[PDB]
C-alpha cells in the first residue's frame, strides 16, 4: 500500500491473509479473496511454492488477536493450466484454494461479489486497492490493513509506447500510474474493488509493477481481469 | 549495509527486483517479497554490473 | 537454535537434507551447502510431519 | 572430510577451490581438478546457477596468503547435456570450466592425470579423498586441506539391497562405508585419487551421500566415473 490510509476495522469483509509456517510462527505472504465458505481466489505466483499454508478471515491487526478472526488450513490447490512461471507477462495469473473447513459467515466475514462475464470498465473508473504490503518503495510491511483510491487506465492508452507497450494484454486491467499511489511488495493476490451503478464488485487480482519501483509515473499497477475467467471458476468448483 | 554487504548494497528482509545497465523499463516485477538479502536497488538509483558489482546508474556505460 | 526457530530445530549456516516420516534410506543428498536456516536434521534423530513440524523419528507412524 | 588428517602442504598439486562472489568477499562452495592450463573438471550441480565465480591454484589455508596461490576468473561454463538438476541419481554429474588466462605450472601447481577410457577397478582398491568440507555431520568447514584413505566397493555389492540399491548406476563408483570415514558438505566437485601399478590417476568426481548423514555404515560415498566420459571430454576441449 504506497500513499493510502488505514482502513476502518472489518470494512472490506471479503479480504484474507495468506501465510506459510516458518519457525515458531506463521508469516504473511500474499492476499486474496473469499468467494464461497470453503473457496478462496488468489494469484498463481503466490502458490507455485511447496509450502504449508493457512488462511485468516476477519483479520485487521496482524500482531494482536482481537477476537474477529478465524484460522483455517489449506486442503487443495488448482492453478490455471496455461500458467507459466517463466512469463508473468503472458497472463493467466490466477488460482483457487479449497479449505479444510467451511467458515462461519457474519458481520466480519462475507463473500465477495463477482462481475458478469465479459465486462469491461471505462477509462478512469473508480476503484480501491486493499493490502498489508510495503508502504513505500524499499519500506517495511504494514501492521494494519491499508487502502488507496486508484482509477482505471484503458487498454488503448495502457498498451501504448509511453506506458507499458506490449507487456500489457487484453486479459489484464491497469489502474493508477500518477507517481503517488500504487501496489507494492506483499499486496500480490488481489483484490481491486470497483464501483458500478453504485454497487461494488471484484474486478482484479493484483499481479505486478515495474522493476524501477512501486509508485512510478506512467507505469500503473497491473491486475488479472476476473471477468475473463468466469467460466473456468464456476466449472472448477462445480466439478469438485 | 549490515555486516556482510558489499559497496552500495543494503540488507533487507523483503527483497524486490534488481536491474542491469541496459534493461528496458517495461519489464515486470511480481508484488511478492523474495528472500532476505544484500539488495542492489533501482529505487535507490543503483544497477548491477556483469561481474556482479553494484553501481550508480549514471556510471553505467 | 536461533531466536526464531521452533521446537527441535537448530540454526545453521551450512544446511543439508531433511526427511519426512516415511522416506527410505537410500535417497541422495548432494555434497554442497544450502542456504542458512532453522534445520530439522536426520543426523540428530528428527523428521518432518505433513503439516511441517519437527519431531523425533520414534513418533512416526 | 569426516575422519581424516591434514594434508602435507602442497602434496595434491592439481586440487582447486571453486569460490563465489559474496558481499565484500569470496566464498568457498566446491572443489574441482586442474586438467589443462586453462581448463578445470568439476560437478554439474556446483555450477547450475547464475553466479560469478573464480578459481584458486596452489592453495592450503583458505584464511591466508602463504605465497603459493594464483587467483583466476572463470570465463566459460560447459555442463553435460543430459544432466538433470531434478535427478542426481540418474548420473551425468559433470561439467567443464574454461579460464580467463592460463596458469603458470610449477612446483606447487600441476595437472591431474586421467585414466584410460573404459577402466574399472577391483573391489577394495586403494584411494584417497581431499577437500575443505565439514569435518563432522552438522559440524563446520575446514580451514586447511584434509585427506582420508577410502577403498572401493564394487558394483555388485554397491547396488545390492543392503547397500544403495537401484539408486546406484554403472556409471558411478562407490568408496568407504565403514561408518567412520567419508566426504561431507563442501567436498562436492573434488578428486578421488587411486593407485594402479604404482601410479596415481583421478577416477571420480565427488557427487553425493545419504540424507541420514555423512559417515554411515553401509552407505558409501558416491562419485561420477571419469572413465566413462573421456571422449566427451576431449571433444569439448577441442572445439572451444
Amino acid at each position: 500500500v504506497v500513499g493510502g490510509t488505514e482502513a476502518q476495522r472489518n470494512s472490506w469483509p471479503s479480504q484474507i491473509s495468506l501465510q506459510y509456517r516458518s519457525g515458531s510462527s506463521w508469516a504473511h505472504t500474499c492476499g486474496g479473496t473469499l468467494i464461497r465458505q470453503n473457496w478462496v481466489m488468489t494469484a498463481a505466483h503466490c502458490v507455485d511454492r511447496e509450502l504449508t499454508f493457512r488462511v485468516v478471515v476477519g483479520e485487521h491487526n496482524l500482531n494482536q488477536n482481537d477476537g474477529t478472526e478465524q484460522y483455517v488450513g489449506v486442503q487443495k490447490i488448482v492453478v490455471h493450466p496455461y500458467w507459466n512461471t517463466d512469463d508473468v507477462a503472458a497472463g493467466y495469473d490466477i488460482a483457487l484454494l479449497r479449505l479444510a473447513q467451511s467458515v462461519t459467515l457474519n458481520s466480519y466475514v462475507q463473500l465477495g461479489v463477482l462481475p458478469r462475464a465479459g465486462t469491461i470498465l471505462a477509462n478512469n473508473s473508480p476503484c480501491y486497492i486493499t493490502g498489508w504490503g510495503l508502504t513505500r518503495t524499499n519500506g517495511q510491511l504494514a501492521q494494519t490493513l491499508q487502502q488507496a483510491y486508484l482509477p482505471t487506465v484503458d487498454y488503448a492508452i495502457c498498451s501504448s509506447s509511453s506506458y507499458w507497450g506490449s507487456t500489457v494484454k487484453n486479459s489484464m486491467v491497469c489502474a493508477g500510474g500518477d507517481g503517488v499511489r500504487s501496489g507494492c511488495q506483499g499486496d500480490s493476490g488481489g483484490p481491486l474493488h470497483c464501483l458500478v451503478n453504485g454497487q461494488y464488485a471484484v474486478h482484479g487480482v493484483t499481479s505486478f509493477v515495474s522493476r524501477l519501483g512501486c509508485n512510478v509515473t506512467r507505469k500503473p499497477t497491473v491486475f488479472t481481469r476476473v471477468s475473463a475467467y468466469i467460466s473456468w471458476i464456476n466449472n472448477v468448483i462445480a466439478s469438485n | 549495509g549490515q555486516e556482510s554487504c558489499g559497496p552500495n548494497e543494503v540488507w533487507t528482509e523483503c527483497t524486490g527486483c534488481e536491474m542491469k545497465c541496459g534493461p528496458d523499463e517495461n519489464t515486470p516485477c511480481p508484488l511478492m517479497c523474495r528472500r532476505p538479502s544484500c539488495e542492489c536497488s533501482p529505487g535507490r538509483g543503483m544497477r548491477r554490473t556483469n561481474d556482479g558489482k553494484c553501481i550508480p546508474a549514471s556510471q553505467c556505460p
